């Protein structure tokens, strides 16, 4: 019986998870999206002249 | 082709000549350029004893309209300070200076204002060029989010007061302030907020850079018709301290 | 051990046990994904197909 | 986060503006009626129109028209009035120079008579235009800076169709008018005479063109990051230094030790952009009058590059395992 | 010193005929491409057959391959008098047809 | 005596009590789970 | 030395990281943990430049060469002078650019201004990062970067372009091509647009906005307005860049061929007869 | 020798230890990767080949 | 006596103490590892 | 050479040691990787080698 | 007396015998190491 | 000349110092660069034809 | 007296002491490098 901590005590509950979530969710997943868009198709190169 | 001596023909020649003029207009397009500011001083406000490698530029001259005078550049810096509430924090140069009082209020730092003219900027006709919408003929809202009578969000979440007016630019046709009606809990009085510090939603508008107990002190205009380039100044200079001064946590470093 | 409990007392429970959710929810997709984008354990061998 | 100020909030609109005027009476040449775009309201203003006409602009309406009627019909023509194989080859097809045969002498309608004509309309329409740009700060009672600036231009338009094939002596060393056949142009002219990166003022010119590449996304940058001060109305901070000024001039002097003022940064990139088409016309103007093989000349003046390593790619790998054999 | 450049590599009937009488890859004239042109205007600015895709000059092979015309375009001095009859950049085009043709 | 969330100490344990059930019944699936996992395709 | 008005401005305070522990200038220059950083990382970069520039046997400026490993190398490290003074002097020039934005970001941030001038330094990073460090990635080789020197690094793109034929039929660099023209022609116009307003003909008054606006709808119509001109320039710039970085990026990993072969497309679709 | 701890009366030890420890870590991991980008000192390979 | 940081001598003195004790256990961990690592594979 | 310690009355210690610091470890790195550069005395191959 | 740091005369001295003692010890452990690569790999 | 002393009126010492550090460290870097670009004064290279 | 920089004569001859004093030390030492060198790998 805490109602009184609560509503004594009041921020922000969600802004916190939206870092967490504006991070993987956001970069970590989208660079698997664009890393594996291009690298599907591998190539190879034969070298004809100097370095 | 033939050569004069060597290697050299005509395209060496032109090369070199173009070597000649770029070093003069770079010499004049730097010294056009040290109008303003100068000569250096101190961190005590003595002149330097170094002054650079270039030259101070010849004297040049405008023509104002609506009978303001002339203005001749490089000249006595009329826009300078007098009292700043500022201490020195080391006995040499190259280190910062600390607020002395309070900096919001003193208007030092990030809240620094210039000594502009004090009279409003005005338009082709003479008339001033910023005008309450209110006193603006034929005028009105034609795309995008009304906010006349939405209420105003503080940096911290606080409501202090409601849209009033806005004050818009007759001549290029663009909005330049929001003028607020505070609530008796937080001032009294009407304030004005540059547009380009507010985002205007669906219910509400917000200012995040100050709090709602800053709202109180921002710079009042003399007359309810027409605003000075002082008065301009020091309200959004007052602004952006705040996204400095606010808050504790917003000056020292964030690692 | 015994005084795990003074976490508490430093950390606000109403924005952690959100951000937690928060985390281990988009962990257990990135693990499901990965053993998907793989032959052997995609299960979806023995469905994608019915006799 | 904070408003960053790239498309504006919330539009008004008001009576139209008609524009200001003086002695000179232009209000007696300006075209009646106006609009308003709301598409282009969120980005810039929103008003369209009116014009100003002169004769200068109707000569050059009249002489581009025809220029590009002439172009037209020939593409047309060349390929049997067939409208579906016309738009299938659009990109294809072009409007071809005389043969190297003829000099500088009048050839025949059917190899390059048309275009010699097509060449004077176009002309004719570029000069008429440049009179006009001139005209109007003319009776504006402003500075003739755009003019100076759109003549830097018209320099190396001239030197590629007019100067040099007089100087080399055949029409025929111009360029044909169409898209994908102006693109071969440029890169046999590259061919033909050696290697343009070579070319010292080919690097300049191309040093002028990133430089102001370069200058424009940090003007742009830096006026957007002060509007907050009122940074964008930039003729008033000229008239009556404000605290706009001071933060962007001590930006620049911070971060590179060097700064400018809000008059004399438009004069650095007046000079960059001008200076692109008159170093490339210097360098364009130079090739096959002077100097014949870029390449050679380069090492000639010691500065071509030199390489040791071998070439082919027997040096390198095998033809099996490449292909994985 | 061609078919055995690198190794035992000879020609059969195989080697052009694939199985047909009529072997893939063979060329003709088309030289008019255009209609109503005369000269250079005449063999070029078309996307055909024997142009690779670009609008590059449907000439070549039947200068270079069939009949003998230079190829060679470039001045092998850095400074050089300049004569009428020396190549232009059209004959730069040709051979930069026949190159994209290779 | 630290409190930078304002409670005292009883009503921390009383919500670490919970905390702690809350955790190992988690546990206590994802064991079943990886156990039936590794029946179906061993990995080690 | 300080200029005129500049003493009320460096007051102490905005920074990421470091507190005072760096908080003060050198001359003109403002230091901090980005500035000691960039500091290392440029002067280590350009020694190692020189050491190698000795070793190779020139001083010449328009002759030193630093050149990449052989293919045969792939992804990983070369003798350091086969080609692995390249490897470290690109991760020092990398390390050195990424300091040198967030340097700007800590003094946006003292002087209360928005941030948009690293950002807009940040798509110049993505295009050299691009150039050095993606599509070697993607091609399987470090390589296929280009090499440290002046004249050395236009043979480099001369062999690029010609390697898919006529490179001027890519449709990605068409756009950047076009990106670029149009940027220049506007800086002209904006430059030339103010100083004729600031500075009028001898005996004459100066101009306003108002004049501005009618000698550019007289010219041809429109006008843009001062606020809408800053934006265009900005976004033009940007977009030159970004379509720079995709043409380089698309030539190597997914397209092979030459580059006129890929408009048989609208060469034979059904709707043609 | 003796008079070293004046050290921290130029310098802010909260400001130092966190400059410290980034320092440490990253050359830390720097000389680790250098080791990881020989032959002889590569222990991932080195197990690979003696078992 | 000269002071930019607000400490005094006493306290500074007291802060040296723990960061020694720290450097020192730092070095001797350090010290084990690069003895087990030649003894396994020696550089020199 | 006697009168050396009054450089302290021209420099501020604080911008001082910070230069030195970089100095001194840009000076050790460059050295380091100079020596790595050369075959005498590379001794990660000469222990390679030498086994 | 010449003074742009605000500092003594005492003061300065009391620095520069910290420094210089620090200075020493690190001359010291360089010429120590030095010797020690000497011997390990002439290069004179 | 016993009047050489008057070049600090009109020279500020803090600025010459940091000029003259600079100069010469990057005069003695250049020149002991320019000896090891040849074959007779290149150190490493006597030592290692020397064994 | 002609001053650009604040300094007195006296100010000035004190400070010109000690800075001829390190220059005579830096070129001392420099001279010996030098014939060090010069009787290993002779240049004249
Ligand atoms: C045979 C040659 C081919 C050809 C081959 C290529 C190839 C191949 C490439 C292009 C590329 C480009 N081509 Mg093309 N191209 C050709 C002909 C043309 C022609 C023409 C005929 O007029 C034009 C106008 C262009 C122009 C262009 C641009 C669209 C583009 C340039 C990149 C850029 O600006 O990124 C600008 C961005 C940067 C890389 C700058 C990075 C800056 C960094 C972050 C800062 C460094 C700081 C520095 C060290 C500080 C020093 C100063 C201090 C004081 C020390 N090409 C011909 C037909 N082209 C290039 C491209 O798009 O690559 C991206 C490219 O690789
Ligand atoms: C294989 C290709 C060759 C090459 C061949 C050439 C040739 C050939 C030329 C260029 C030229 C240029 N090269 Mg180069 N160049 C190469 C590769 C490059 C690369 C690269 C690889 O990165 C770059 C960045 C460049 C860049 C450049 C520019 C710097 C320069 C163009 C000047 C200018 O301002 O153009 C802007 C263009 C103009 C201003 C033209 C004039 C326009 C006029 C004003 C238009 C009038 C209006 C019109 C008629 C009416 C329109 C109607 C409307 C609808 C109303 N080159 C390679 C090596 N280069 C030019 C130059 O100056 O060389 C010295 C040139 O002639
Ligand atoms: C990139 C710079 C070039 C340029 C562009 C340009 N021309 C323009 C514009 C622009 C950006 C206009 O906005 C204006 C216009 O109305 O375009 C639709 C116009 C125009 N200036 C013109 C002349 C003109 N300017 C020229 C020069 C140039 N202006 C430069 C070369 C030339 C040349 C190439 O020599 C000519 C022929 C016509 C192309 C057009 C005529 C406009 C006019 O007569 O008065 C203003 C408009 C009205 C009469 C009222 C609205 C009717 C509009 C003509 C149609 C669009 C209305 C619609 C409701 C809005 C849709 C959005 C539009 C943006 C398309
Ligand atoms: C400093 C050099 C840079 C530069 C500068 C520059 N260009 C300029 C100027 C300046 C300073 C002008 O003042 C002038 C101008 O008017 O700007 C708005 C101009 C100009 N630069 C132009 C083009 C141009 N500039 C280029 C380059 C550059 N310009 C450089 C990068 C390039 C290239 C290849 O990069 C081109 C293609 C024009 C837009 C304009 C010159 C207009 C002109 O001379 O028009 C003559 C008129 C005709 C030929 C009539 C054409 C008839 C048409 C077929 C129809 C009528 C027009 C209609 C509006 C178009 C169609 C509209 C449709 C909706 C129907
Ligand atoms: C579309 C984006 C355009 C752009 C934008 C841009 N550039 C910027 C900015 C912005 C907005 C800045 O704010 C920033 C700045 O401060 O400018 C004054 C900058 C800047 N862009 C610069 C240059 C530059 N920009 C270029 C291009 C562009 N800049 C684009 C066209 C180019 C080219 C090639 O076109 C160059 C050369 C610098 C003047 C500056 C930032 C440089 C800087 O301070 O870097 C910090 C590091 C050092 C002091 C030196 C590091 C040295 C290395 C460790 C060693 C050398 C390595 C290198 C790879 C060798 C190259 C050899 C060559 C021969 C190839
Ligand atoms: C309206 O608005 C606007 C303005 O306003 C009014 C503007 O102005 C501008 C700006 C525009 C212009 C001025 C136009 C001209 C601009 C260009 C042509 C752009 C191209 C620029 C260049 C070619 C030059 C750029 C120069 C650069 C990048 C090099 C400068 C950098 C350094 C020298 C190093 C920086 C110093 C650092 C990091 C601090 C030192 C580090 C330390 C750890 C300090 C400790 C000390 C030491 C180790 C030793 C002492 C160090 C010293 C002396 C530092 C110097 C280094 C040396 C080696 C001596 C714009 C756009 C604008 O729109
Ligand atoms: C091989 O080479 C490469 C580069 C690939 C590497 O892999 C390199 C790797 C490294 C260089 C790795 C380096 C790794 C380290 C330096 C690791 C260091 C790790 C630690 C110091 C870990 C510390 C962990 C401490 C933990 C987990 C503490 C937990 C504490 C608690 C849960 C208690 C919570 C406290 C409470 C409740 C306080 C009570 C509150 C009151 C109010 C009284
Ligand atoms: C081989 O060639 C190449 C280039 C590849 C190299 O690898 C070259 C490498 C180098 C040149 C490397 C150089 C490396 C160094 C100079 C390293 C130096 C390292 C140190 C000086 C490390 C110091 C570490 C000190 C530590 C860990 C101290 C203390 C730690 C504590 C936890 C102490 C805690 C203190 C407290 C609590 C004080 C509180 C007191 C109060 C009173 C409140
Ligand atoms: C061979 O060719 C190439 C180019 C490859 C080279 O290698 C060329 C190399 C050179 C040209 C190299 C040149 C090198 C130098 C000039 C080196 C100079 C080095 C020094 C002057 C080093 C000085 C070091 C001094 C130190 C470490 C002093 C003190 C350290 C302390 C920890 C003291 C701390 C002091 C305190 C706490 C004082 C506090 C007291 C109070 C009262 C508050
Ligand atoms: C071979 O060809 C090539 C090009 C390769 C070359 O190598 C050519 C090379 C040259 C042409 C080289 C030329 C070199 C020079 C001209 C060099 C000159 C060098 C000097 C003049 C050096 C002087 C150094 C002096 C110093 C270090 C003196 C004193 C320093 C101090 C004393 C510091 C202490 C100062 C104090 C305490 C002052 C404070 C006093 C108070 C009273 C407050
Ligand atoms: C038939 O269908 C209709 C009616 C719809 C049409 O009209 C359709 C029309 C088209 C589809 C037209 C398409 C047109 C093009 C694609 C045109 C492309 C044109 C170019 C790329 C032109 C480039 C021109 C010039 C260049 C690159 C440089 C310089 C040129 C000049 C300086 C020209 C000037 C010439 C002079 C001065 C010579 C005059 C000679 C005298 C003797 C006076
Ligand atoms: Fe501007």
């Amino acid at each position: 019986k805490w109602f009184d901590e609560w509503n004594s005590k009041n921020p922000t509950d969600i802004y916190k998870p939206a870092i967490v979530v504006g991070v993987a969710g956001g970069a970590v997943f989208a660079a698997a999206l664009l890393v594996s868009m291009g690298q599907p198709l591998a190539t190879d190169s034969m070298q004809t002249g100097p370095r | 082709e033939e050569t004069f001596f060597g290697n050299f023909d005509l395209a060496s020649l032109s090369l070199w000549l173009f070597y000649g003029f770029f070093a003069l207009l770079i010499y004049y397009l730097q010294t056009e350029n040290m109008r303003e500011g100068y000569p250096l001083e101190d961190e005590d406000g003595n002149t330097a004893a170094n002054q650079g490698p270039f030259p101070l530029p010849k004297e040049k001259t405008f023509k104002l309209q609506h009978g303001r005078g002339e203005l001749t550049l490089p000249g006595e810096d009329v826009q300078r300070r007098d009292n700043l509430a500022l201490r020195k924090t080391a006995h040499g140069n190259g280190f910062p200076m600390e607020p002395t009082g309070d900096p919001m209020l003193d208007g030092v730092g990030p809240a620094s204002w210039s000594k502009r003219r004090d009279v409003p900027e005005l338009d082709a006709h003479g008339h001033p060029k910023i005008v309450p919408m209110s006193a603006a003929e034929g005028f009105g809202v034609s795309a995008g989010t009304d906010p006349r009578g939405l209420p105003v969000m503080a940096g911290d979440g606080e409501i202090v007061g409601l849209v009033s007016d806005m004050w818009i630019d007759e001549a290029e046709q663009l909005v330049r302030y929001l003028e607020l009606e505070l609530d008796p809990e937080w001032g009294d009085g009407k304030r004005l907020v540059q547009r380009q510090m507010v985002r205007i939603k669906s219910d509400r508008v917000k200012v995040r850079s100050i709090y709602g107990k800053h709202f109180k002190n921002v710079p009042k205009t003399k007359s309810p018709n027409q605003v000075t380039l002082l008065e301009e100044d020091k309200i959004m200079a007052y602004y952006a301290g705040g996204t400095l001064y606010a808050d504790e946590s917003r000056l020292e470093p964030q690692l | 051990m015994s005084k795990f409990y003074k976490i508490w007392l430093i950390f606000d429970p109403r924005r952690v046990f959100v951000a937690q959710g928060v985390f281990l929810f988009l962990l257990a997709a990135m693990i499901h994904l990965v053993l998907l984008s793989t032959e052997h354990f995609n299960w979806f061998e023995l469905a994608a197909a019915n006799a | 986060p904070e408003y960053q100020n790239i498309f504006t909030q919330v539009q008004v609109q008001g009576p139209a503006e008609l524009g200001v005027d003086n002695e000179n009476n232009l209000t007696e040449e300006r075209t009646t009626g106006t609009g308003f775009s709301q598409l282009i309201g969120w980005i810039g203003n929103a008003q369209l129109g009116p014009i100003y006409l002169g004769w200068f602009g109707i000569i050059s309406l009249v002489t581009g028209t025809l220029w590009f009627n002439i172009v037209g019909f020939n593409m047309l023509s060349q390929v049997g009035y067939s409208i579906p194989e016309f738009i299938r080859q659009l990109f294809w097809l072009a409007l071809e120079p005389p043969s190297p045969e003829y000099g500088l002498r009048m050839p025949p309608l059917d190899d390059g008579g048309w275009f010699i004509i097509a060449s004077f309309f176009l002309l004719v329409s570029v000069i008429s235009w440049w009179l006009r740009t001139y005209q109007l700060a003319e009776m504006h009672k402003m500075g003739k800076h755009v003019a100076w600036a759109f003549a830097a231009a018209i320099w190396l338009f001239l030197v590629l169709g007019l100067f040099r094939p007089i100087l080399m002596g055949s029409w025929s060393e111009a360029v044909p008018y169409g898209i994908f056949p102006h693109l071969d142009w440029t890169t046999a002219f590259s061919i033909r005479y050696g290697n343009l990166y070579y070319n010292p003022f080919h690097a300049l010119s191309i040093v002028f063109l990133y430089g102001s590449v370069l200058l424009f996304a940090m003007h742009g940058a830096t006026i957007l990051a002060v509007t907050r001060f009122g940074g964008d109305r930039e003729l008033e901070q000229i008239y009556d230094r404000g605290t706009a000024s001071e933060r962007a001039g001590l930006f620049w002097r911070w971060t590179m030790g060097f700064n400018a003022t809000m008059e004399g940064i438009h004069r650095w990139a007046w000079w960059f952009a001008v200076l692109t088409p008159i170093t490339g016309g210097i360098g364009i103007l130079l090739t096959g009058t002077v100097v014949d093989n870029w390449f050679l000349w380069a090492v000639e003046h010691n500065f071509a590059p030199d390489y040791t390593q071998d070439y082919g790619y027997e040096a390198y790998t095998t033809y099996d395992g490449f292909l994985g054999r | 010193g061609h078919v055995y450049a690198n190794a035992e590599v000879g020609v059969t009937c195989f080697t052009c005929h694939r199985g047909q009488a009529v072997p893939s890859e063979v060329w003709y004239r088309i030289d008019p491409v255009t209609e109503n042109t005369s000269g250079w205007a005449s063999v070029q600015n078309r996307a055909t057959s024997l142009s690779q895709f670009t609008s590059l000059p449907s000439d070549a092979l039947y200068q270079y391959l069939l009949n003998y015309e230079q190829i060679a375009v470039h001045d092998l001095e850095s400074r050089v008098e300049t004569l009428p009859g020396d190549p232009t950049w059209q004959n730069t085009e040709r051979t930069y047809s026949l190159m994209n043709y290779f | 005596d630290l409190s930078f969330t304002g409670l005292t100490d009883e009503q921390a344990q009383e919500l670490h009590s919970v905390y702690m059930s809350g955790l190992w019944l988690f546990s206590a699936v994802a064991v079943v789970a990886h156990l039936a996992t590794f029946i179906w395709r061993p990995w080690f | 030395a300080l200029l005129s008005f500049e003493r009320k401005y460096r007051v102490r305070g905005g920074t990421l990281i470091g507190g005072d522990l760096f908080d003060f200038w050198v001359g003109p220059f403002y230091v901090g943990f980005f500035g000691v950083t960039t500091a290392f990382f440029a002067l280590l970069g350009t020694i190692l430049i020189f050491w190698g520039a000795s070793q190779q046997g020139t001083f010449n400026p328009w002759l030193i060469n630093i050149a990449p490993p052989d293919l045969s190398y792939g992804l990983g490290m070369a003798p350091l002078m086969e080609g692995g003074l390249w490897q470290i002097i690109t991760i020092c020039a990398i390390g050195a650019f990424v300091s040198w934005a967030l340097r700007e970001v800590e003094i946006c941030r003292k002087l209360g201004m928005g941030y948009h001038v690293p950002f807009a330094f940040s798509v110049a990073i993505f295009a050299y990062v691009t150039l050095v460090v993606f599509r070697p990635l993607l091609m399987g080789a470090w390589g296929h970067g280009f090499p440290y020197g002046i004249w050395s690094h236009l043979d480099w793109v001369s062999n690029t372009g010609y390697a898919y034929l006529h490179f001027h039929y890519n449709p990605a660099h068409m756009l950047a091509v076009t990106f670029f023209f149009t940027t220049t022609l506007a800086l002209a116009l904006h430059g030339a647009l103010v100083l004729s307003a600031a500075n009028p003909p001898k005996g004459e008054e100066v101009k306003g906005p108002d004049n501005e606006d009618t000698f550019f709808r007289d010219f041809i119509g429109y006008s843009i307005g001062t606020l809408g001109i800053h934006r265009v320039g900005l976004l033009l710039a940007l977009n030159a860049g970004f379509w720079s970085a995709v043409c380089i990026i698309i030539s190597g990993p997914v397209w092979t061929k030459g580059w006129p072969e890929w408009w048989n497309w609208w060469l034979e679709m059904p709707i043609w007869p």
